[PDB]
Formats: C-alpha cells, sequence, structure tokens
RNA sequence: GUCUGCUUAAUUGCGAUAACGAACGAGACCUUAACCUACUAAAUAGUGGUGCUAGCAUUUGCUGGUUAUCCACUUCUUAGAGGGACUAUCGGUUUCAAGCCGAUGGAAUUUGAGGCAAUAACAGGUCUGUGAUGCCCUUAGACGUUCUGGGCCGCACGCGCGCUACACUGACGGAGCCAGCGAGUCUAACCUUGGCCGAGAGGUCUUGGUAAUCUUGGAAACUCCGUCGUGCUGGGGAUAGAGCAUUGUAAUUAUUGCUCUUCAACGAGGAAUUCCUAGUAAGCGCAAGUCAUCAGCUUGCGUUGAUUACGUCCCUGCC
C-alpha cells in the first residue's frame, strides 16, 4: 500500500541461537538461515505467534525476536502436534521435543555414537563412508 | 453507430470497435506499409488476426512459408529454452505484450516498427560452405531473399533472449528493447553487433 | 526503504512515461520485493494512468 | 433476467468467498489454519485463512456445475500432479477431511445437500442462494 | 511418385484396342463401364486402370 | 555505399557438393538488358528479386 | 397366454456367419410378426497380444499384434413359453455364442 | 413448427450441437455463453465468424451450443465452424439460397478450417523409440 | 529365366527378350484411428416435453434441483451389422507404356500406423525361466537348504542412459479452472469418497463399488488479476539441523512424506556427436508394469503444438 516511514529499530542485521542472520532481506527463512527449523515449523511459529509474514529480519518488536528465541527449543505447548517432528521418540530419554541449531549438531551426532556401541548395520554401513539405505551407488 | 442489442449484451465495445472496420482491434495492418523491394513478396503486410492463430500447413507446399502471418513466423523461433518447446499460447498470451511496450516506447505505429525490423535486419552478403577442402572458401554468394528472412527472425532470437537471463527483464522489454535498437538498425541490439560479424566476413573469400 | 526513496518515485512517476517494477531496480535500485506497491499505490488524481495483465506482466504508464 | 454461468469463475469466489468471510453460523474445523490441505503439495494455502472462505464458492458453483460425487472424487480435483524431485514427474489425490467437513457445514444452513443415489446436490434455499448472489457479482462486473 | 505399372498398363492397352467404340475422356464414365467389359481383381487397382486409359483418347483426338 | 537490385530471370542447374547453391542469370532491375551469372544461397525461385551492392563477379562454376 | 420380454446376446470372429444369424434372427421373427428391435452392434472388444519374435536377447529390439476382433453384437423378441422357446431353439451354427437372460 | 435448424460440430478430437432455432437473442457454450469465454487469451477465436457479417443476424438466429471430448484448444475450431455450418444449415435449409453466396465468398478468405475442419492424423507409433519418427539410441 | 532401360516403399510393374508360364517373400490379408442426421436398442449413454420445483425477471421470460413424476425420443455417447476410397474427375506431364505433378470434389505421404515377415544362416546370446537338457562334478564338516545379521547402496576417479535450471517469453501467489490410456475388493482388505479430527503429512469413522453402476466429470502447461524489477535475485533448491507423521518382525549404510531454516554449483555447456518430414519435434502432466512400500526408468495416452525439406549420392552403411 506504500513505502513505510523502514526509522532505525530499522535495525540493520539480526540476531535467532547464536547460528547468524541477516536484516533487510522476507523474513519465513531470514528464521531457515537455521539448522533443524525450515518453512513447515516456521509457518506454525508464526500463526502461533503474533507475526507479520511478510516483514523482514530486522523489523523486530522484542518482547517477536525473544517469544519467535522461545513454541522452538516447550514444543507441546503452542500447539505443536508432536508427526510435525525430526526428535520423534528419543528412545534412550519418549519424548515429543525438537532437535534445534548449535544442537541438531550434537544430537545429526549422538544419535550414530547407540548404534555404533552395538556391533550392528544401520550405524555400521556413517561408519565405513560408503550408503546404508541399500542401492549400488558406484556412479554418484 | 447501432447497438447491436440482441440476455446476453455480447459487447458495444468489442462489437464499436470492430463491425465500424478488419484486423487486431488493439492495432490498426489499414496504412502500414513496407519500404524495401526485394522481403515485398516474402512477408505476408497482413491477412487479418480479426488474433494474433492458423491449424498451419505451411510447410508441405515447398514454398508457403512465405502466406505464413510474420506475426504468428514469430510466435514462430521463440519456439524454444527446449522446454517451453511447445508453447505457443504462452509464446501470445509475450508477443501480445511486445506490440505494446514498442506501441508505448517511441510512440509509433507498432505493427510497422514490427515489420521495420525486418527490412535492416536481414543479411544480404553471405557465405557458404564450398567441400572446398580442408580449408577454402566461404564462395561469398546474397542468400534467395527467402531464405534472408528466414535469418532475419531466427538472428533477433538468440540475443533478446540473454537479455531474461538471471534478468530483471521480463521478452515481452528486451525483445521491445531490441527492435526499435534493431531497424534506426543501432548495435544495442544483436544483429545489425551479427548481420553485420557475415556481410563483414564476406567483404574479403570475396 | 528510507526517506529518499519514495520522494525522489512520486516528483521524478506522473509523467514519467514508461514504467514496470523492472523499471524501478534499473532506475528508484533495491528492493523489487515490494515494487508492485510504492507504483500502484493511488491510481488524488496525480499518479500513473495505465495499459496494464494478471499476476502475469504489469506493463503502468500519463493524469494526462 | 439474470444466472451460475452468466457470470465469471472468480468474482461470483471472492463476491461468494466475502458474503459465508462475513456469515458467522460459517462454522470453522479445527486444522483448518495448520496441517498441509494437499502430500505433494511443501506449502499449504498461503492465505492460513477464512481457503477454508475461497473453497466455500468453489466445491459449494461446483454442484448445483453437475447432478452429484462427494469424498473420494473433491479428492481426484485439487490438488495437481506431484513434486517427485529427480523419479519423473506424477497425480496425488488431496485428504477427504475438510470438504468430508464444508461436507458438513454448508448441510447446516440449507446451501449444499445430500443426492439420494449419495453425497453432494444444493437444495431448493441454496441455489435461491445462488442465482440473490450470482445477481449482486453480476453488477460488480456490470 | 506419380509411376504407372504393367500389370496397368499392358490390361488399358490390351482394352484400348477393341472398345475404343458404348469410348471416353466424366473418366468417371469408363470407370463403370471397365467393369462391365473388364474381369477386374480389386475397387483401387480398377481406378488406377481408367485413370492410364484417360491420358489414351486425352491425347489421341 | 550503392545498392545494384538485380533480378533472377533463369534459374539453371544445383551445384555444390551439398546442394546448398542454386545456379544463376541476372536482370538488373534498376538497365534491364545487362543480363549478366553469380551464385547464391537458398531454397529459389524465378523472380527473386535479388540484392547486391557488389554490382559484378563476373563468378564462374564449386564441390 | 403368459408374455415374457426376451433379449438376444450374440458374438463371433466372422463377420460372415454371425450377420447371417440378424437376418435369418429378424426375419425368422418378422415372420412370426417380432412386439422386438433391429440388431444392435456393441462397439468394436480388440486383444493385441505385444509379444518378441525371437526365441533368444539376440538380435534388433523385433515384435509382433495377433488380435481377436468380434463382432460384440444384441437383439430383443415378446412371446410366450411356446414360441420363444418353438425361435432361442432354431438360430440352427459355427462361430457363435447365445444367450436368452430372460424377462419374465 | 419448430423453425429448429440443425448441425453438428468437429480439429484431432470432439464436437458442437448448433439446436439453432427461433428465440430473442441467445449464444449458450457449455452452459455458459461463448461474453464468458474459457480459455481467456484465444477468447478472439471464436469472436470472428457475430460482428466476419450482421451480433443484425444472430438476433434472429438461437444457438444452444453444447460442448464436449480432445488440454482446451481443441475444441475451438470444432464452436467455430460451429456457427458459421449452421451460417449456412440457418442459411440453407431457412434463410435461401444466395444468402449461402453473396457467404461461404464471406467465411470463404480466411479460406481455412470455419467451414471445412482439419484433416491431418496423428501418426501411429513405433517399435524402436519414443514423438513419432524417433528410433533408439546408436553404438559400437 | 533373375535382363540395357524407364518405373516404384519394393525382382513394384511395362517394355527389351531362346526363353514360356508358376511357388514362396512384398503386396494382398488381420489390428486400431477417422465418416455414416440411413438402419438396431438402451433407469449401468442422453434429449425435448413434463410436473414436483429452488433463485433472478416479472414480459410470456431467464437461471436451476429431480436414478422415474411421467412418458416420448436415440443427433448425440456407446456399438453391432453394415457400407464407403479407387489416387477419382478434366488438365497437363511421358516410349502420350508403367508412372508423376496440380486443382475440384472430398470425412479421408501404403487412407495413418503397426503385427505377420521367405531364402540361407551366426559356432552372436542364453543349461542364472524351466520338473526342456547332455557329459563332467557335487551327496550330510554337500556347492542341498534355513534361521539370523551384514553384502550386491562401500570411493581420488574413466565411460554411457537421464532429471530440474542459468530467468520478467520467469518465479512466487490468489482466480479462472480443462482430457485420454487404466485399474479394483473374495473368500479379505483393492478402491476409498462422503462427514468430522490434523497448519500439514494424515487419522479415521463409516460409506459405496467384483464395476459405462462407486472412488471417477474438476491432471498439469494456461487464461485470469497482480506482486516481484535487472539486485547469482523474488533465477538456482545443493547440502544440511531437528522434529512430526505414514507404511514396514526389522527402518541404522534417515523407504517416503511433510513441517520451518542451513541457500551448494551454474550465468546457455569444448573435442565429439546423436536423432526426426506432420498432430510430425519437443514439454506439461497422468493411469498401468513393478509393488508392502521407494521412479529421476518401462509402456501407453491425450491436451497445446511449430520450424525445416518433401531432395540428393559429398559421405558412411549396405545392396
Amino acid at each position: 500500500s506504500l513505502v513505510v516511514q523502514e526509522q532505525g529499530s530499522f535495525q540493520h542485521i539480526l540476531r535467532l541461537l547464536n547460528t547468524n542472520v541477516d536484516g533487510n532481506i522476507k523474513i519465513v527463512y531470514a528464521l531457515t538461515t537455521i539448522k533443524g527449523v525450515g518453512r513447515r515449523y516456521s509457518n506454525l511459529v508464526c500463526k502461533k505467534a503474533d507475526v507479520d509474514l511478510h516483514k523482514r529480519a530486522g523489523e523486530l518488536t522484542q518482547e517477536e525476536l525473544e517469544r519467535i528465541v522461545q513454541i522452538m527449543q516447550n514444543p507441546t505447548h503452542y500447539k505443536i502436534p508432536a508427526w510435525f517432528l525430526n526428535r520423534q521418540n528419543d528412545i534412550t530419554d519418549g519424548k515429543d521435543y525438537h532437535t534445534l541449531a548449535n544442537n541438531v549438531e550434537s544430537k545429526l551426532r549422538d544419535d550414530l555414537e547407540r548404534l555404533k556401541k552395538i556391533r550392528a548395520h544401520r550405524g555400521i554401513r556413517h561408519f565405513w563412508g560408503l550408503r546404508v539405505r541399500g542401492q549400488h551407488t558406484k556412479t554418484t | 453507430f447501432t447497438p447491436v442489442v440482441l440476455a446476453t449484451p455480447i459487447p458495444e465495445e468489442v462489437q464499436q470497435a470492430q463491425t465500424e472496420i478488419k484486423l487486431f482491434n488493439k492495432w490498426s495492418f489499414e496504412e502500414v506499409e513496407v519500404k524495401d523491394a526485394s522481403l515485398v513478396d516474402y512477408v505476408q503486410v497482413a491477412q487479418p488476426i480479426f488474433v494474433a492463430h492458423t491449424a498451419g500447413r505451411y510447410a508441405n507446399k515447398r514454398f508457403r512459408k512465405a502466406q505464413c502471418p510474420i506475426i504468428e513466423r514469430l510466435t514462430n523461433s521463440l519456439m524454444m529454452n527446449g522446454r517451453n518447446n511447445g508453447k505457443k499460447l504462452k509464446a501470445v498470451r509475450i508477443i501480445k505484450h511486445t506490440l505494446d511496450i514498442i506501441n508505448v516506447l517511441t510512440d509509433q505505429n507498432p505493427i510497422q516498427v514490427v515489420v521495420d525490423a525486418i527490412t535492416n535486419t536481414g543479411p544480404r552478403e553471405d557465405t557458404t560452405r564450398v567441400g572446398g577442402g580442408g580449408a577454402a572458401r566461404r564462395q561469398a554468394v546474397d542468400v534467395s531473399p527467402l531464405r534472408r528472412v528466414n535469418q532475419a527472425i531466427a538472428l533477433l532470437t538468440i540475443g533478446a533472449r540473454e537479455a531474461a537471463f538471471r534478468n530483471i527483464k521480463t521478452i515481452a522489454e528486451t525483445l521491445a528493447e531490441e527492435l526499435i535498437n534493431a531497424a534506426k538498425g543501432s548495435s544495442t541490439s544483436y544483429a545489425i553487433k551479427k548481420k553485420d560479424e557475415l556481410e563483414r566476413v564476406a567483404k574479403s573469400n570475396r | 526503504l528510507d526517506q529518499e526513496k519514495y520522494d525522489r518515485i512520486l516528483k521524478e512517476v506522473p509523467t514519467y512515461r514508461y514504467v514496470s517494477v523492472s523499471v524501478l531496480v534499473d532506475r528508484l535500485k533495491i528492493g523489487g520485493s515490494l515494487a508492485r506497491i510504492a507504483l500502484r499505490h493511488l491510481e488524488k488524481e496525480g499518479i500513473i494512468k495505465p495499459v496494464s495483465k494478471h499476476s502475469k506482466q504489469a506493463i503502468y504508464t500519463r493524469a494526462t | 433476467g439474470v444466472s451460475v454461468r452468466d457470470v465469471a469463475a472468480q468474482d461470483f469466489i471472492n463476491a461468494y468467498a466475502s458474503f459465508l468471510q462475513r456469515q458467522g453460523k460459517l462454522e470453522v474445523p479445527g486444522y483448518v489454519d495448520i496441517v498441509k490441505t494437499s502430500s505433494g503439495n511443501e506449502m499449504p494455502p498461503q492465505d492460513a485463512e477464512g481457503w477454508f472462505y475461497k473453497r466455500a464458492a468453489s466445491v459449494a458453483r461446483h454442484i448445483y456445475m453437475r447432478k452429484q460425487v462427494g469424498v473420494g472424487k473433491l479428492n481426484k480435483l485439487y490438488g495437481g500432479a506431484k513434486s517427485r524431485g529427480v523419479r519423473p514427474y506424477k497425480h496425488i489425490d488431496a485428504s477427504g477431511s475438510i470438504n468430508r467437513k464444508v461436507l458438513q457445514a454448508l448441510e447446516k444452513i440449507g446451501i449444499v445437500e445430500i443426492s439420494p443415489k449419495g453425497g453432494r446436490r444444493i437444495s431448493e434455499n441454496g441455489q435461491r442462494d445462488l442465482d440473490r448472489i450470482a445477481a449482486q457479482t453480476l453488477e460488480e462486473d456490470e | 511418385g506419380r509411376v504407372r505399372t504393367k500389370t496397368v498398363k499392358r490390361a488399358s492397352k490390351a482394352l484400348i484396342e477393341r472398345y475404343y467404340p458404348k469410348l471416353t475422356l466424366d473418366f468417371q464414365t469408363n470407370k463403370r463401364l471397365c467393369d462391365e467389359i473388364a474381369t477386374i481383381q480389386s475397387k483401387r487397382l480398377r481406378n488406377k486402370i481408367a485413370g492410364y486409359t484417360t491420358h489414351l483418347m486425352k491425347r489421341i483426338q | 555505399t550503392p545498392v545494384t537490385l538485380a533480378k533472377v530471370i533463369k534459374v539453371l542447374g544445383r551445384t555444390g557438393s551439398r546442394g546448398g547453391v542454386t545456379q544463376v542469370r541476372v536482370e538488373f532491375l534498376e538497365d534491364t538488358s545487362r543480363t549478366i551469372v553469380r551464385n547464391v544461397k537458398g531454397p529459389v525461385r524465378e523472380n527473386d528479386i535479388l540484392v547486391l551492392m557488389e554490382s559484378e563477379r563476373e563468378a564462374r562454376r564449386l564441390r | 397366454q403368459q408374455i415374457i420380454k426376451i433379449r438376444i446376446t450374440l458374438t463371433s470372429t466372422k463377420v460372415k456367419q454371425l450377420e447371417n444369424v440378424s437376418s435369418n434372427i429378424v426375419k425368422n421373427a418378422e415372420q412370426h410378426n417380432l412386439v422386438k428391435k433391429g440388431p444392435v452392434r456393441l462397439p468394436t472388444k480388440v486383444l493385441k497380444i505385444s509379444t518378441r519374435k525371437t526365441p533368444n536377447g539376440e538380435g534388433s529390439k523385433t515384435w509382433e499384434t495377433y488380435e481377436m476382433r468380434i463382432h460384440k453384437r444384441y437383439i430383443d423378441l415378446e412371446a410366450p413359453v411356446q414360441i420363444v422357446k418353438r425361435i432361442t431353439q432354431i438360430t440352427i451354427e459355427p462361430g457363435v455364442d447365445v444367450e436368452v437372460v430372460v424377462a419374465s | 413448427a419448430v423453425p429448429s435448424v440443425q448441425t453438428f460440430g468437429k480439429k484431432k478430437s470432439a464436437t458442437a450441437v448448433a439446436h439453432v432455432k427461433a428465440g430473442k437473442g441467445l449464444i449458450k457454450v457449455n452452459g455458459s455463453p461463448i461474453t464468458l469465454v474459457e480459455p481467456e487469451i484465444l477468447a478472439f477465436k471464436v469472436y470472428e465468424p457475430l460482428l466476419l457479417v450482421g451480433l443484425d443476424k444472430f438476433s434472429n438466429i438461437d444457438i444452444r451450443v453444447r460442448v464436449t471430448g480432445g488440454g482446451h484448444v481443441s475444441q475451438v475450431y470444432a464452436i467455430r465452424q460451429a456457427i458459421a455450418k449452421g451460417l449456412v444449415a440457418y442459411h440453407q435449409k431457412y434463410v435461401d439460397e444466395q444468402s449461402k453466396n453473396e457467404l461461404k465468398k464471406a467465411f470463404t478468405s480466411y479460406d481455412a478450417t470455419l467451414l471445412i475442419a482439419d484433416s491431418r492424423r496423428p501418426e501411429p507409433k513405433k517399435f524402436g523409440g519414443k514423438g513419432a519418427r524417433s528410433r533408439f539410441q546408436k553404438s559400437y
């Protein structure tokens, strides 16, 4: 409807989970320069959140940074339907949970090294550097 | 001047527009002609398309390529880049655009500046591969004028295509950025910077 | 998006004859996402008088 | 005198959509913002909204256009192919759910009805409510 | 091509001998006739005999 | 840059290895009775007005 | 005198015994003068079993398309338990199947 | 009485049914009049024939054109043929005879389909190679 | 005989001929796509008329809903019989032979297309389809059988068959919104709607269907109406982090899917080298063949659909 007069609280690069973000990019992404989140947990944490889906990554009230660091990380509460998921049943600690940013990188990790203690064939064929899904790959 | 009063109001805007009149009732094909002697005879100005599609039995008879409406040997080319290959209705929803971005930019009779991107865009003094040996010369000979216009459309399509290609410009703004600068031709275009580049590989070999 | 991008826009886009969104990224350069906005806005008797169709091209133009 | 047919295929869409947006009666089922409609779409509907009030004039104009049909019919219709990616592109039949529930909500007022043979037939109201609202979408064209 | 054949010619060239008189060029009046005379296989074959004949009476005159 | 527009009369015989060349007379339209015998490259007929800025090379029959 | 509206449903592989039987059919029944229709004549099914020619990969890739083309063919006919039976017994034949899907 | 006479349509697949009777104005295609075309760029295909002649003539002549077969552009000539077809089936059975000759020298000029439907076939396919005259790869 | 020549898709045919007349091949024949306002019938196809009827007009009109309200129809749509085209009709063109152009009528390049496919074979392939099978070997620490686990998916790389893309002639989105080839549950779980629950992926109640009777009339390229504006982007979708689901005794060398973010090359492809003359080249889909699933293949179809010749022996190749 117009060019919106963005004052500077347009602030021009952003930081969400230590893990970089850019600040005049159209949001749902930006939440996608991340691990473990991608335009589907992202278009829920914005609908269960009081959001814009067309705002940028710099243009962020902060009451919409800390509620959007927050649903994330929680999972079951602002209706997160649990099929929606990756840490689908822990199976070591159940649980209904989300594997995140720094954390999908050290849990990718801790799922291989409950089946390399074993000595089986879902994390021994990851072990020879060659693939486990059953195929003949030679070409690649 | 007499609105038919048929329930079904089939237009009084496209009834006074195409009753008074023939031709595509945006551009009037009505005091628009060709200015060269050679490319009259071999470039239809227009049998009436009242849109810019004929089945099209144009290659059985070795000639009629001629009888072929220019506008619909154009949409014809574009037909590519392979992925579209087949799509004519994307290629007339694009040249039904082109004729508005020439009218709008110049203020012309744009279906004429469509025709002046024909005769000007044609390579006359052209080469051929004399066989000849391992190496010989491209005896330099002026195409008939038949062939010429085959090239004059062919050329234009391989340079206003790269221009959308990682481009902010949607072929509607590069096609009309080629024909205005290809008739003024100029060399901000691609024909008059290959057409000339084939004259200019011949003028020697010759 | 700051306030010598919309008033460079409106004093430059009344008699500015041929326009689009490839027209505001090549002339006013940054954006596009936004641009199809501060053009279209209004449509006050003094912005653009069009022969524009659908989505897919928006070919606008001169009030007069 | 004044038809549903005599009028276009997205003005009736957006001018029953802002009729069934502004009716309140319409009910709005609980997996109708999130959940992906269709499974080859990644994107659910870009409205997230009262696609439900744009699927409430589609469905509905779509019935009346024919006799009868639905939910495994509006199942072959709303989707398209598949995005299989690498695998030469493939049809996928939606999710009977949302319109198995607008078809039991339209059942409510007197717009859509259950055609004997059975499954969705618009009632006798219903049609009354589409020839009232194809003549109120003919005057945004007139 | 369009190049004629023996079985055909040598069937019109035998015919053309006797029946020059019934003989014509409206070939659609020979076609009929060319059955009452020959004892032909086919419909196609027959339409290619008289075609040739009419290529005799159109040059004979 | 002087352009002499010459009309084709008699299309003669096919040439070249690959049949890329017809031979060609030509009647000078703009000096009728001159009737030179150049070459050209195309799928030709009699009456293809033909275009030469090279007035004149008169050409000889190319494998 | 109990009336019955029979329906006569035929099929073969020869267009020449078969046509024979609704000439005989509908004129060994208009002799009887019966209330009937005329030989309805049903979409031509028409099986093309692709098969390669060779006995062994070798050998070019070198194929066939043999098939049965039936001409499906049906009829009608009223008449009691007496004069549909004298009609079904008569047309009697090589190549052909007759059903009497009865309509009591 | 009714005065009705009447026709078909045929371009590569389907048909129409021009029930060209005596009424007041109408031109119903598919249960949807022609202002309402269908693939709405070609839209001008059918718009030539009402004016290619007097929108004068078709006030008298009422066409409920039902449209089956034959992807959207197939039938476009099939419903074009049929308004002309009968243009001369009205102008043959009903409106005289030189009104079929004044016409067909108008309607013969685009000298196109309009009147005479297309001839061309799809070629049968074969064995080996994929649209039609294609032969499988080659070796050595 | 089986040939100088001219002739063709063709030892296909006129003609030349101590050579006369026949067999197989080819062609004839069979499949399917076209055409029949003539026949033969259709509440598993659809018409009007008929009400019952739901709206706009009120002008009688216009828009409907109704597997029976009745009937009447059979263009339609199916499909049996059937017919129908022969290059036909003049005109040329030629040994005025076989043939070949062109224009009229026509639905209509061998009508299009496949399928059958002699003569002689090749030591091409195959005992890893066989309870078809020679002769060697194996016969219980078997190379026979079977429960498990991994293995044929292992990569610095060499070679083919392929998918998306280098754009504004496109990517995203509403709003228009369109076929054809199939298939399908029985002794049991194949198709599933509908109506709900799920953002979604789905879950399910319950439904019909041994099928022109159900899912099934709604597929994509597109017209719509625009945002994006020459920004490797708002082309590109690589590789990644998690979750949530949907099958599967087993999901690890994540079978697939969703949910959101990580945003890899490549800015039109060298020496090479294919396939193609008409609904033909090619792209947008989908139903089957696998199958519990997992298609970037195999087959088959249509919906949009043109360039370019419609000719040669320069080449290869083979006669």
